[PDB]
């Protein structure tokens, strides 16, 4: 049960959403950036914690943050 | 003024007695520190001024060297001989206790003062002749602080010359300088 | 003398060690022809050992109980050559290399592409900077007093 | 109007523009590059030139007159270890105090020009110099020379600085020659004169 | 040999006199400034330490100077200590010549 | 020839030349002044 | 915000270029943009980029 937060420094380049291997993130209409869109994390129950989204974020410091927490059979990535 | 042409520090305008702008280390930058330093300079200087006549007069009159004057203590017995006459109450413990109690009471009484000017210059019972009433306070204060600074330097010289020449007093060292000036000086200590 | 150490020339154990080394070398020498190259090399080693022991004895080194020289580094005037003089020489040389490196870095910093000069050294400029390092202490004190040696606005992290 | 340089075909550094006496554009190591240092180094060179001229006139002339035989002064490099009316340490301390006073006054002049021009005890004396390093006045300029038009003081100041530089080199040479060849400079000169091609620095070294 | 009763009496009397007359204003205003052990801006008893309620029945005074029995105990302890220090130093039998 | 000079100014080549010269100098000094433990001057 | 071509100092505390000078590239004049200024730097950060968006109150005129 990891937690993913998006901060208002996002520019809406959509790289984090493309990088997510489990479809946790998605783009949402917004006002506050030139692209006029921001990222959201509705399916945080499916997050595995790989932190590819953080690696894909261009910003001084990250606009998307992953805070590791309770481990579950989906978070542990178990096929058995 | 201590160094001709030198700029003067902002806090040391030049109004206090004996103020020559001498403060290379900047120790008087804090105002409360400056007031405390003024009072402490006055106390140290007054003590040195009252001390050094007692350093010189016994040696001139003999039976004293201001270092052998303390020699009777740290010796079993000898609790006597103020001025060539034994002291009936010369024992070390009673002397120490009396000095401690008396000086503690006097100094604590001094410490109970509110006005900084009265901290430095009490007046009243300490001026029986009323010298502080002749409209010459500035010049008298300047003379006091100048003689006091000279006395402080003189006592530091006494201490250092006692360190350099154990068993000797100030007048003996002066007579040594006068005996052969060009081969009896501080060079024999600075340059072995 | 100092810390109960005897001089090397006066000490016994220094001479014993010299005798032992010479004896070992001659024992090795006993196996070769007198005029062959190994004999000449061994003789050269023997003479070098003799010269080294003579120089150590005559230079004024203290000697321990085991027969080996010891060094004094507390500032004694009789043993300045042990530590203080080589220390000053090293300080001069190291300050020279460091100062010229810093000067070259500063001069390269304002360039079209500083990193290219950072990997590919500008040899003429480097030689000029290197030659100007003879008087590094004077320039170092000059920039220390002029306020052009240290920086005040540098990058730091979240305190 | 391009003055001669220490190295023909070169160009003088920017900070050495040619106004100072003895300016040959010689500063390969940029020791006076920063604006502040030039005045300090000028004062240092002046004081060094004058001290070295005094040292040269006190080393070479006594040795020459001793070699001739008019005087009988001892050798310069061993004259310190002699017997005087005062102890050596006492003389050292006395000179430290007197030179402390003189050098403190010179320092006060250097830091604040024109601030110590007057006698501290009798305020009616008032040294009459204008250029730092050239105090002037009755004490230091009695005959009144060296007080003239600009570009006229240039010549005499250049003469002084060049004789001083020559004296500095001569004194350093005397020091090292005494250290290496344990004889006075005049005998070394005679040795180089008699056998020039064998009595040289190379020696048997 | 030093008289124990005389030495202890004199030392304790001197310390009690000092405490009552000489250093009493300094002690009073310094303890007034360093008021009470305080945690988070509130005293321990008011913070909720029932065992830390100050005892005032043991602090009642009738001296014009407000001199307290705990003050008596402190200065008398110092007096007994100094008296025994002097007694032991006198009877030590150790007289170094300096 | 300009390209050759630029290549010879690269960090590894210059380091090799400099350290070779320094090592040669130290080796020759120790050949002519061996077994030097304390500085005579 | 600062005009194009200005030299500004970053004041964002978590920025990689804190207390470092930048080069203003473009300023967005839309009313609702939260970080409209674009600043380009000389050295790259750990992620390897050299451009960032800053608010007008996180930059210094020098
Ligand atoms: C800072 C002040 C000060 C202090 C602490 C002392 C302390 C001392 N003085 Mg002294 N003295 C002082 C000022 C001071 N003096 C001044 C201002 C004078 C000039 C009048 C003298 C003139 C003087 C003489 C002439 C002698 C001393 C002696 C002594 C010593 C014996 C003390 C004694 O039994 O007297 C307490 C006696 C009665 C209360 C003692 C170390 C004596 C000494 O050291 O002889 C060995 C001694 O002969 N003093
Ligand atoms: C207050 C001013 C003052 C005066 C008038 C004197 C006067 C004297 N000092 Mg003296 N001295 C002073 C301050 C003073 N001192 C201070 C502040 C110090 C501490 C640094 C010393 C440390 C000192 C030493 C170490 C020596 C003297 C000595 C002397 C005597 C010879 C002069 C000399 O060598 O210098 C002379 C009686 C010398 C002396 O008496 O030897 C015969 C000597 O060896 N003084
Ligand atoms: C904290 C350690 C320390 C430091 C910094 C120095 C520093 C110095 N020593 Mg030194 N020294 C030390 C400990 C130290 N000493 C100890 C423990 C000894 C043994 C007693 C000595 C014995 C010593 C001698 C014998 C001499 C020095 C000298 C010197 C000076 C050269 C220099 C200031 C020299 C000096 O000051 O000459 C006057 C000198 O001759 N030192
Ligand atoms: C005091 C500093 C100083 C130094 C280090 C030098 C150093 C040098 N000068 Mg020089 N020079 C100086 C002062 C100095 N000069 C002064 C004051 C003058 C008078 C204007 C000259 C006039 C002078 C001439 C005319 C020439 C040199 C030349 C030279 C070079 C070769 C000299 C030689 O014998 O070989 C050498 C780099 C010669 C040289 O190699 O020029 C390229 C040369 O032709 N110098
Ligand atoms: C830097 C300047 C300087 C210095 C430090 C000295 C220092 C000295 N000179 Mg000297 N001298 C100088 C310049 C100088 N001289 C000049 C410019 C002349 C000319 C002389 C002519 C001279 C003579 C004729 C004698 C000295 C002597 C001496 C010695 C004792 C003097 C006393 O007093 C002393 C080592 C005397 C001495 O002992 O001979 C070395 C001596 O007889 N000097
Ligand atoms: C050859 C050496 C030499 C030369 C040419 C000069 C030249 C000069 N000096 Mg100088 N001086 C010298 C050596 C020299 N000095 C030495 C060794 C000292 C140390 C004592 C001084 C100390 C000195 C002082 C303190 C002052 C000067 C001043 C002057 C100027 C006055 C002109 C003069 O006196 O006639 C020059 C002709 C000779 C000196 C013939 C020498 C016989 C002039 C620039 C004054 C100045 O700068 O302007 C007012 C000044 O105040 N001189
Ligand atoms: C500038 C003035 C000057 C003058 C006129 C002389 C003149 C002389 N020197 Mg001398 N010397 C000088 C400066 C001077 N030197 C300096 C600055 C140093 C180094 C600090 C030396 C170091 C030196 C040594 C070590 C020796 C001489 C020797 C000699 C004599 C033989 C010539 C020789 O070997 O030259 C060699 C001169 C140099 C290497 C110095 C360079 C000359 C400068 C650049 C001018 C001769 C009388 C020799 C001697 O006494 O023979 C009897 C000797 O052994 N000199
Ligand atoms: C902190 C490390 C350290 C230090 C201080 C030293 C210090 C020393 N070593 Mg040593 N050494 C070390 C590490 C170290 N070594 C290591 C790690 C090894 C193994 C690779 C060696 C292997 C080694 C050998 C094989 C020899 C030394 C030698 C020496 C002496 C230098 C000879 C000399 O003066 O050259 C003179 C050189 C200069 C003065 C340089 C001048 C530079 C410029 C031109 C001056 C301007 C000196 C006592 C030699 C010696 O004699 O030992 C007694 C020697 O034969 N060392
Ligand atoms: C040589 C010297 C200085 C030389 C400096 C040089 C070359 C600098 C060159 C450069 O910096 C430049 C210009 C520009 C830079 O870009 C490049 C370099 C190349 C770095 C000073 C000598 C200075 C020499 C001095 C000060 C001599 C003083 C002598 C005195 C006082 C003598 C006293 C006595 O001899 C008597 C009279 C008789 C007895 O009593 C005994 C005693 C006591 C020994
Ligand atoms: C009332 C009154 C009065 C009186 C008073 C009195 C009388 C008091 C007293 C008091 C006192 C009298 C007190 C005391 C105290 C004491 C103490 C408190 C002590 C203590 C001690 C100790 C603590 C000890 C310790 C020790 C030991 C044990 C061992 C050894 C060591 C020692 C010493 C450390 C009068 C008249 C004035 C008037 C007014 C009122
Ligand atoms: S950590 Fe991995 S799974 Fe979780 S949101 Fe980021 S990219 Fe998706
Ligand atoms: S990668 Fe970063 S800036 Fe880009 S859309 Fe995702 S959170 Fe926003």
């Amino acid at each position: 049960a990891h937690s993913v937060k998006i901060y208002d420094t996002c520019i809406g380049c959509t790289q984090c959403v493309r990088a997510c291997p489990t479809d946790v993130l998605e783009m949402v209409p917004w006002d506050g950036c030139k692209a006029s869109q921001i990222a959201s994390a509705p399916r945080t129950e499916d997050c595995v914690g790989c932190k590819r989204c953080e690696s894909a974020c261009p910003t001084d410091f990250l606009s998307v943050r992953v805070y590791l927490g309770a481990e579950t059979t989906r978070s542990m990535g178990l096929a058995y | 003024e201590w160094l001709p042409g030198n700029p003067r520090p902002s806090y040391l305008d030049g109004s206090a007695p004996g103020d020559f702008g001498f403060d290379p280390l900047g120790l008087g930058e804090v105002p409360e520190n400056l007031e405390r330093f003024k009072e402490s300079e006055l106390i140290h200087a007054r003590w040195a001024m009252l001390a050094i006549p007692g350093v010189l007069i016994p040696e001139a009159l003999g039976y004293g060297n201001w270092v052998s004057a303390q020699k009777w203590a740290a010796t079993p017995g000898g609790q006597a001989t103020y001025l060539g006459n034994p002291v009936p109450w010369g024992n070390l413990p009673i002397i120490l206790a009396v000095e401690f109690i008396a000086i503690a009471f006097v100094e604590s009484q001094r410490n109970g003062e509110s006005d900084p000017e009265k901290r430095k210059y009490p007046g009243g019972p300490f001026d029986p002749l009323g010298f502080s009433k002749g409209a010459n306070l500035e010049e008298l204060k300047l003379k006091e602080i100048k003689n006091g600074r000279l006395a402080l330097v003189a006592f530091l010289g006494f201490v250092v010359q006692a360190v350099a020449y154990p068993g000797t007093g100030p007048l003996e060292n002066l007579k040594t300088h006068l005996a052969d000036p060009w081969h009896n000086t501080i060079a024999h200590v600075l340059i072995p | 003398d100092v810390a109960g150490l005897t001089p090397c020339k006066e000490s016994k154990g220094f001479a014993k060690r010299e005798k032992q080394e010479i004896k070992k070398l001659e024992s090795r020498l006993k196996l070769y022809a007198p005029d062959s190259a190994p004999a000449l090399a061994l003789n050269a080693t023997i003479e070098k050992t003799k010269r080294r022991f003579a120089f150590y004895g005559n230079e004024g080194l203290l000697c321990g109980t085991d027969g080996l020289p010891h060094l004094i580094v507390d500032g004694d005037q009789a043993h300045l050559g042990e530590f203080v003089y080589p220390g000053l020489v090293f300080l001069y040389i190291a300050g020279w290399i460091g100062w010229v490196g810093r000067a070259y870095l500063i001069d390269v910093r304002t360039s079209k592409k500083p990193t290219e000069k950072e990997i590919i050294i500008d040899v003429p400029l480097a030689l000029r900077i290197m030659s100007k390092g003879l008087t590094w202490p004077v320039a170092a004190i000059g920039e220390l007093r002029s306020g052009k040696l240290v920086e005040k606005s540098a990058n730091i992290t979240v305190s | 109007t391009d003055r001669p340089l220490w190295l023909p075909g070169s160009e003088a550094p920017k900070w050495l523009d040619g106004s100072l006496p003895g300016d040959y554009g010689f500063d390969p190591l940029d020791l006076a590059a920063e604006p502040g240092r030039l005045n300090w180094m000028v004062q240092a060179e002046l004081v060094h030139c004058r001290w070295a001229m005094l040292g040269a006139a006190g080393i070479f002339i006594p040795e020459l007159l001793t070699k001739i035989g008019i005087l009988n002064t001892p050798s310069w490099y061993k004259a310190g270890d002699a017997t005087y009316f005062a102890d050596q340490g006492t003389l050292f301390i006395v000179e430290l105090l007197l030179m402390a006073w003189a050098e403190s006054r010179r320092w006060a002049d250097i830091a604040r020009p024109g601030s110590v021009n007057t006698d501290p005890i009798f305020p009616n004396n008032k040294l009459t110099g204008t250029d730092v390093g050239y105090p002037g006045g009755l004490w230091f300029d009695p005959l009144g020379w060296g007080s003239g038009s600009e570009d006229k003081l240039k010549e005499i100041r250049t003469k002084e600085v060049k004789n001083g530089r020559l004296a500095m080199l001569a004194v350093l040479g005397a020091f090292v020659q005494a250290n290496v060849t344990h004889v006075g400079p005049i005998d070394n000169l005679f040795a180089h004169l008699a056998d020039p091609y064998h009595t040289t620095i190379l020696q048997s070294l | 040999e030093a008289n124990t009763a005389l030495t202890i009496t004199l030392s304790t009397g001197a310390l009690l006199f000092l405490g009552r007359f000489v250093f009493l204003p300094f002690q009073r205003d310094n303890v007034s400034r360093q008021g009470l052990p305080v945690q988070n801006g509130v005293t321990h008893f008011d913070a909720g330490d029932s065992r830390a309620q100050e005892v005032t029945s043991f602090l009642k005074t009738n001296d014009p100077a407000g001199f307290t029995i705990v003050d008596v105990l402190a200065w008398g302890a110092l007096g007994h200590a100094v008296g025994f220090f002097i007694l032991a130093t006198i009877n030590n039998g150790y007289n170094p010549q300096f | 020839m300009q390209d050759v000079k630029t290549y010879l100014s690269t960090a590894p080549v210059l380091a090799t030349l400099w350290f070779g010269f320094l090592a040669g100098l130290l080796i020759e000094i120790n050949r002519f002044f061996p077994d030097a433990l304390v500085l005579p001057l | 915000g600062p005009k194009r071509g200005s030299i500004v100092k970053v004041l964002r505390r978590e920025s990689y270029w804190f207390n470092d000078t930048g080069k203003v590239v473009a300023v967005d004049q839309a009313p609702g943009v939260r970080y409209p200024v674009v600043v380009r730097f000389d050295k790259v950060n750990y992620a390897g980029v050299s451009t960032n968006n800053y608010s007008p109150d996180e930059l210094e005129a020098a």
